[PDB]
RNA sequence: GAUUAACCCAAGUCAAUAGAAGCCGGCGUAAAGAGUGUUUUAGAUCACCCCCUCCCCAAUAAAGCUAAAACUCACCUGAGUUGUAAAAAACUCCAGUUGACACAAAAUAGACUACGAAAGUGGCUUUAACAUAUCUGAACACACAAUAGCUAAGACCCAAACUGGGAUUAGAUACCCCACUAUGCUUAGCCCUAAACCUCAACAGUUAAAUCAACAAAACUGCUCGCCAGAACACUACGAGCCACAGCUUAAAACUCAAA
RNA sequence: AUAUACCGCCAUCUUCAGCAAACCCUGAUGAAGGCUACAAAGUAAGCGCAAGUACCCACGUAAAGACGUUAGGUCAAGGUGUAGCCC
């Protein structure tokens, strides 16, 4: 049976998110896309280089904001700019958040030669869609 | 008059030898058996025997045995209609005895109680 | 099917609609109003409202076609009809004055009657009784015998005994032999009739 | 336990009513409209511009509706502080369903003492909204059996109103072909234009009111354009059925498809354009003959694991 | 197994062995009501009071009888009859009608439920005839006991182990077909067995209470006799007894398992 | 090396309709079991089916398809537990 991106049923004590509660056949019906660029449009190029940046950015943020990411990243590209939008927990102190914003923005701007901006949206606790 | 059951089954008070040895307890059930399928009666056989007897005499020519064939043909048409009419009508039509499915809804409203409550 | 169950088959009969309201029976009149509400399927390409439409000559054309080549199947049928037509005109000018009254020249009347002379009355069906298959005589239905007549005529012509003869000349020759109750297709019906009358002792194995 | 059914009280819904009204005045300031005359259709239009979502499911897109159309209707508290249920049939479990059967059975007894198209019985799913009670299929049938029994009897005027509540309405679209508007050309000849479709073929047909039975497909005589007789037979069919051959002049232009797909597309176009020059009764006969219906049969796609659309690879 | 730590006892520890604790429980299916009845020595309290299904329906033994079917013979006719999921073999003084004709076996009734100790008994008639005024009471006493079987002399319609033939089958010492014998029957002796099982002892009594593991045919009480104590070895071996000599009855142990 | 330690991605029954938490009752509180609509102990969130959606509609085709089964397949996609090699 199909397994991809599916959270198997449990007693009911497992909390899943909206994105985690929907399988691949809902990606364009009930879900959007976590990355939005033009590489995959008809007649566009550099789809393999925008993809490698996304795989690394999601890992850079997961290891740079450990335990603070409630949900997956939403990467946005507008021309030269790259916008990282994230939902984070409120456990960490704000002082440490501002440090990580200026460190990640600057480091990633010199690495991908592009203006990078990061927009945090803190949430008290991980939003729960339903309990599987 | 339903046959008697006094001194028939092997018991403690009955001194004599048993008369009946039932393998299933003699207690009415709350349902009846489903009606079996009938083998059926073959139709248009006499018309089918006088039509194949004419072929042998006339060496299987369909110009001299025309009358016989119609008997076998007209019969088949009538027999076919009866089969269609009989199957549908019997279940939908209520004649004589009831059907098990409707008769078991009546026996389950008045179940047999071989226990105390 | 891309049609829903609501869709009903269309009626191409052109003289049915023309029927005056005065002739319409109460049951028929009701039907006509009901059809208005119903959805109707689109008429298929095969059948039109022409006066020359023959359902038996269209079904015989579909039973010869190979791979959807209906232009060739129809071409063979019309050539056969024209070959039967030209062969009877040649048998009519060379006949005596009193022999011309019994010579049919309409190829259709020959096609329908020839197929009626090949329709068998009873067939052999294998029934399993006692772990063995017995070819017991069974009454063929009206459709089955109409289908077998067409299948046998096309099998005999397709049979590779005639080395280099075109189908129109073969089908035309077999249709004229069956019209006079002659030929293998008629003989094939007798052989099925001789085996159903010899094995009539096993006419009780069947139930239906 | 972590999973609890989201229960919404009257005080919570009352605070949601105030946030929508205030949000309704903010959305009108963004778009520059008048707050007072700002309906719900404009909110749906403004939320689709400000929050453009291409999700196929319309229930998964942003929505800013009134809290009474979002939150579901909930069974209200069924007892006071003392604990006595208001209704006398509370302990049945279906006090709303049984109060209706008790009322209907009470009106059928009075009748004994003193003594249609376009409408359908309320469906099961619509009857659980009037009562806010889950109902089985069998219970719904029992209720319908009493209403029908009510109708057969000589019901009074009041009873008719009662039954009417449970009778929903169905809009039936008259199966009548839409006549095309007869136009006039520069010379003054009357005609009607229509379009047809068959498989991948699309056709436009112009049918002149008076003609000598001349048809030009793409500027070519039909017999030249259609060599195969079958194709010509399809062209004749519409006119032969309405017994008016050799009376109109047709000028069509078919594009796409193949030999047999183009004729079918023209047949349907001529037939639709020939309905403007025939009586209503004749147009219904054409419809019943399958001359005004678009054949929906189109090629079926092939599946990744099979040889064809439905054919399967040989089973080893 | 070594090592470390720990537990128990402790100048002891604890491996082998032996012993100490064994009857008031059961017997429809778990091991047990041993085929039936009688009595003895004796035991019981259901024996006096005190009471209610005599006789008759298929008990038994003897003698006699015969309706239906069959065999055989004879006449007449026919050329085949048998066999079956389908064949072969077999038979052809064969088959069908009619008539004559049993030491065999006893439709319907019987939807009855009787007799008798049980076994068992279901065609007709006749004779003789069916223990006991308390209960219980035996592997062995006394007397019975289906079928099968032995010995001897008769009978013989049919059926039929064995055997022979035909077929099936990988094979077929079987199932299917045919034929025939011992045998089944009578008389006279023997044998003494059964899933002889209504697997539910005899007598008396109760229907209340905790109804009662389960299933089966509700659960109990009194009294007595008989039997039984893990499985298998074992319806065995030995011994004894017996008209039984490949027999029956009675009936162990060793080895073995930790289950049945 | 081990798919008989696994994740991951699948096959299959599935061209299925089950699945199930939490309660309740029955059976003397045994394993177990749980329906009758003129209704007799079942109620049920959740998963699935269904519905929605995609494609040319209401049709059809895709997709979807639970829990389980076969220690099914793959350590050779990659990753990885354990054991092993390290001139
Ligand atoms: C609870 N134990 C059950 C029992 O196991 C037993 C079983 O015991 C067996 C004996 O060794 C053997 O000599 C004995 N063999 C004989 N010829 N007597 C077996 O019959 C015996 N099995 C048995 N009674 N079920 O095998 C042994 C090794 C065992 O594991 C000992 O405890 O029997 C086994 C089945 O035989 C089951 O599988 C086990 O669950
Ligand atoms: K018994
Ligand atoms: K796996
Ligand atoms: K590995
Ligand atoms: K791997
Ligand atoms: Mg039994
Ligand atoms: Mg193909
Ligand atoms: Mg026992
Ligand atoms: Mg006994
Ligand atoms: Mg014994
Ligand atoms: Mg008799
Ligand atoms: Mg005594
Ligand atoms: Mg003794
Ligand atoms: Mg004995
Ligand atoms: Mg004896
Ligand atoms: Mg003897
Ligand atoms: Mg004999
Ligand atoms: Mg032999
Ligand atoms: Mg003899
Ligand atoms: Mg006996
Ligand atoms: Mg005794
Ligand atoms: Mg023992
Ligand atoms: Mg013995
Ligand atoms: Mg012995
Ligand atoms: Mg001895
Ligand atoms: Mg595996
Ligand atoms: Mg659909
Ligand atoms: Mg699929
Ligand atoms: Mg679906």
């Amino acid at each position: 049976k199909n397994r991809a991106a599916r959270v198997r049923v449990s007693k009911g004590d497992k909390p899943v998110t909206y994105e985690e509660a929907h399988a691949p056949h809902y990606i364009a019906h009930r879900k959007g896309w976590l990355s939005l660029h033009t590489g995959n449009l008809d007649g566009e190029d550099h789809a393999a280089e925008r993809t490698v940046e996304d795989v690394f950015l999601r890992k850079f943020m997961w290891g740079t904001f450990p335990g603070c990411l409630a949900d997956q990243l939403v990467l946005k590209r507008r021309g030269n700019q790259l916008e990282i939008c994230a939902v984070v927990l409120r456990q960490l102190s704000p002082h440490k958040y501002y440090f990580l914003v200026g460190y990640s923005e600057t480091l990633l701007s010199y690495f991908y030669k592009c203006p990078v901006r990061l927009h945090l949206q803190t949430v008290p606790s991980k939003v729960v869609y339903k309990y599987l | 008059a339903t046959p008697s059951l006094r001194g028939r089954l092997a018991r403690f008070g009955n001194p004599r030898k048993p008369v009946l040895k039932p393998n299933k307890p003699l207690i009415l059930a709350n349902r009846v058996g489903e009606r079996r399928r009938e083998k059926g009666e073959a139709t248009c056989i006499t018309e089918m025997s006088v039509m194949m007897a004419c072929w042998k005499q006339n060496e299987f020519r369909d110009d001299a045995c025309r009358k016989e064939i119609q008997g076998f043909l007209d019969c088949a048409a009538r027999a076919q209609e009866a089969r269609k009419m009989r199957s549908i009508q019997e279940t939908l039509g209520e004649s004589g005895s009831l059907l098990p499915n409707k008769l078991n809804k009546l026996l389950q409203r008045f179940p047999n109680k071989p226990y105390l409550s | 099917s891309r049609y829903s169950p609501e869709f009903k088959d269309p009626l191409i009969d052109k003289e049915y609609y023309r029927k005056p309201v005065e002739e319409l029976t109460e049951e028929e009149k009701y039907v006509r109003e009901l059809k208005k509400t119903q959805l109707i399927k689109a008429a298929p390409a095969g059948k039109t409202s022409s006066v020359f439409e023959d359902p038996v000559i269209s079904k015989f054309t579909n039973m010869m076609m190979i791979g959807g080549n209906k232009v060739l199947a129809r071409s063979l049928m019309i050539q056969t009809l024209e070959a039967v037509k030209r062969k009877q005109f040649e048998k009519y000018h060379a006949a005596s004055a009193e022999e011309q009254a019994t010579i049919e020249r309409n190829p259709y009347t020959i096609f329908h009657q020839a197929l009626k002379n090949c329709e068998p009355m009873i067939g052999l069906v294998p029934i399993l009784k006692g772990g063995r298959f017995y070819q017991v005589p069974v009454p063929l239905p009206d459709r089955r015998r109409r289908f077998l007549a067409m299948k046998w005529m096309i099998t005999e012509c397709r049979d590779k005994k005639h080395q280099r003869t075109l189908m129109p000349e073969k089908l035309s020759h077999k249709l004229l032999e069956a019209f006079h109750n002659q030929g293998p297709v008629i003989k094939r019906k007798h052989d099925l009739h001789k085996m159903a009358e010899a094995n009539r002792a096993l006419a009780h194995y069947r139930w239906w | 336990p972590t999973s609890k059914r989201e229960t919404y009280t009257e005080d919570f819904i009352k605070k949601q009513i105030e946030e929508f009204n205030i949000g309704k005045r903010h959305l009108a300031n963004m778009m520059g409209e008048d707050p007072e005359t700002f309906t719900q259709e404009d909110i749906d239009r403004a939320i689709a511009y400000l929050f453009p979502s291409g999700l196929f499911e319309k229930r998964a897109r942003p929505v800013m509706k009134h809290p009474e159309q979002i939150f579901p209707r909930q069974r209200a508290i069924q007892w006071g502080e003392d604990g006595r249920p208001f209704h006398y049939l509370f302990y049945t479990g279906k006090q709303s369903y049984y109060s209706l059967m008790h009322d209907v059975y009470g009106m059928l007894l009075n009748l004994e003492k003193h003594q249609v198209i376009g409408s359908r019985w309320l469906i099961k799913e619509e009857l659980e909204e009037m009562l806010v009670e889950k109902l089985s299929d069998l219970d719904y049938m029992q209720f319908i059996r009493l209403l029908e029994k009510l109708l057969t009897s000589q019901c009074g005027a009041a009873e008719e109103e009662f039954v009417q509540r449970f009778r929903r309405s169905v809009t039936l679209e008259s199966k009548k072909q839409l006549i095309e508007p007869v136009q006039y050309d520069e010379q003054g000849m009357a005609f009607s234009k229509s379009e047809g479709k068959r498989k991948t073929a699309k056709a436009e047909a112009i049918v002149y009111k008076h003609g000598s039975g001349r048809i030009k497909v793409n500027g070519i005589d039909y017999q030249l354009y259609f060599p195969i007789t079958q194709d010509r037979e399809q062209l004749m069919f519409p006119f032969h059925f309405v017994d008016r051959l050799g009376k109109h002049d047709v000028t069509c232009t078919v594009s796409g498809g193949g030999r047999s797909a183009q004729a079918g597309a023209i047949r349907l176009a001529m037939a639709k354009a020939l309905c403007s020059f025939v009586t209503e009764d004749e147009v219904e006969w054409m419809r019943q003959a399958g001359l005004l219906t678009t054949d929906p049969r189109v090629r079926e796609r092939k599946k990744p694991g099979q040889e064809g659309a439905r054919r399967k690879f040989t089973w080893k």
